[PDB]
């Protein structure tokens, strides 16, 4: 599960909504451990 | 992270060399259509 | 970039008061809006209206927009704002002013950013 | 918006004046500076920019859904109202604080 936001809230080119902001645990190299990572996803790439 | 504005990736044609060929396409599809047929062409409709 | 504005000054209650604003070294054509804003003594920059420069499309404040009216000559670079039913409350200056656009990327695109007032005028005291 | 009515500052010393509202999570701040009998001019607009003739003193940030103006070291010429403008959440070009009385 991906929490996201806008990475531009406040753009007004046709790239509005395009980029999102997602945050996520993901996995690490040892398996007792969780990370929090950042990262842009395109639209097309994310269901809500 | 966007170092900078984001901007939409796009691609430029020249219009009159696209015009040029597009004409030519049409000749060569009236050889089987009909000297007084009208050629139209329109964006795709459906699918992904 | 210069405005300028002048009008009747003094009016009596209910009489109808037209302010013009006019310009040097520019054309109102251009894809820029052009803006009225009230300042009475005691406030602060509360906008009247606005018209865009290019297309002729307005917007106005909606506490007042049924007694005002903006309009645009592209002939003689002017504007010009209409106020009906004149009163206390509009014992105030009156200023023209003018919005921009830059550009970064592709216009066709949308790829601008707006800076909604670049140029003031002087504006004019008129009082009722 | 709202926004401080006042903020005193010793000369020299950096002041924060900060705007609150709705319609800043899709507009920018754009700060106005206007001393008392003079013309207003614009001091900050869109993501953080500056218009030529405007010191270096003056920067802001647009987080959250607030506008922050900061004044570095704030001069007896940076006396004035200022304002917090923007757009409305509907597309009227008006929005606009009370304004802040700055005292140095
Ligand atoms: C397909 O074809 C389209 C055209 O149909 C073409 O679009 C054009 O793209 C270029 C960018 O590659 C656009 O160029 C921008 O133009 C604006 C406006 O130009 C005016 O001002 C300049 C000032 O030099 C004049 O020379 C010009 O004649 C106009 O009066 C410029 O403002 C842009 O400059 C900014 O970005 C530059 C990036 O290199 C910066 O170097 C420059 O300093 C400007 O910086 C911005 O950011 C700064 C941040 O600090 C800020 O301080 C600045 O104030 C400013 O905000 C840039 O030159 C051009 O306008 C586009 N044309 C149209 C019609 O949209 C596509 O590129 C083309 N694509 C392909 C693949 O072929
Ligand atoms: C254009 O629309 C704006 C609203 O966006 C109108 O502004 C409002 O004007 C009234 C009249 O003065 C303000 O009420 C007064 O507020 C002060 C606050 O210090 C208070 O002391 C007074 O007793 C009175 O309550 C109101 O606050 C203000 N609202 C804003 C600015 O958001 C404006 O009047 C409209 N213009 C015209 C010509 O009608
Ligand atoms: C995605 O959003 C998060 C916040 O929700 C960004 O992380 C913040 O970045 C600012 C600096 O701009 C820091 O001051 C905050 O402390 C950060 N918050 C957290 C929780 O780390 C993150 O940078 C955004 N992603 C990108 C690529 O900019
Ligand atoms: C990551 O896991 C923690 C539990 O350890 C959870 O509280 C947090 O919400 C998770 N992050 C996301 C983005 O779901
Ligand atoms: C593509 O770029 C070349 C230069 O590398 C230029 O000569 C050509 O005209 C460009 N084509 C279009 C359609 O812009
Ligand atoms: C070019 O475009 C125009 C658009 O009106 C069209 O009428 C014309 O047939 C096209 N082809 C040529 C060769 O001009
Ligand atoms: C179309 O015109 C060509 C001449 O360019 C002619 O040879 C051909 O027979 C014509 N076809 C029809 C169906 O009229």
């Amino acid at each position: 599960t991906l929490q996201c936001t806008n990475y531009a809230p406040k753009l007004r080119s046709m790239m509005r909504g395009e980029i999102k902001n997602c945050s996520f645990n993901m996995t690490t190299e040892l398996r007792d451990k969780k990370q929090k990572v950042y990262s842009l996803f395109y639209r097309l790439d994310v269901v809500q | 992270d966007v170092l900078g504005h984001v901007r939409m990736a796009h691609c430029n044609i020249s219009k009159a060399t696209w015009n040029e060929t597009l004409g030519k396409v049409v000749k060569q599809l009236r050889k089987h259509f009909g000297n007084n047929t009208i050629i139209r062409f329109a964006q795709s409709s459906g699918g992904d | 970039v210069q405005l300028q504005e002048s009008g009747p000054g003094l009016v009596k209650p209910s009489e109808t008061l037209s302010l013009t604003c006019i310009v040097s070294g520019d054309s109102i054509s251009s894809s820029e809006w052009w803006s009225w804003i009230r300042q009475p003594p005691g406030k602060g920059l509360e906008w009247i209206g606005n018209i865009g420069g290019s297309s002729g499309s307005t917007y106005y404040n909606a506490s007042l927009k049924s007694r005002v009216t903006i309009s645009k000559d592209t002939s003689k670079n002017q504007f010009s704002l209409e106020l009906k039913s004149v009163t206390a409350a509009d014992t105030a200056v009156y200023y023209c002013a003018r919005s921009s656009i830059t550009i970064f990327g592709v216009v066709v695109l949308g790829e601008v950013e707006d800076k909604p007032l670049d140029v003031w005028g002087r504006g004019v005291l008129v009082t009722v | 918006l709202t926004q401080e009515p006042a903020l005193s500052v010793a000369l020299g010393h950096t002041v924060s004046m900060t705007c609150q509202g709705d319609s800043l999570e899709t507009y920018y701040v754009n700060w106005f500076q206007q001393r008392p009998g003079q013309v207003p001019v614009l001091v900050v607009y869109g993501n953080n920019y500056r218009p030529s003739g405007i010191p270096e003193r003056f920067s802001g940030s647009w987080s959250g859904n607030t506008g922050t103006l900061t004044i570095t070291a704030a001069q007896v010429e940076d006396e004035a109202d200022y304002y917090c403008n923007s757009w409305d959440s509907s597309g009227t070009h008006l929005l606009f604080g009370g304004g802040t009385r700055l005292t140095v």
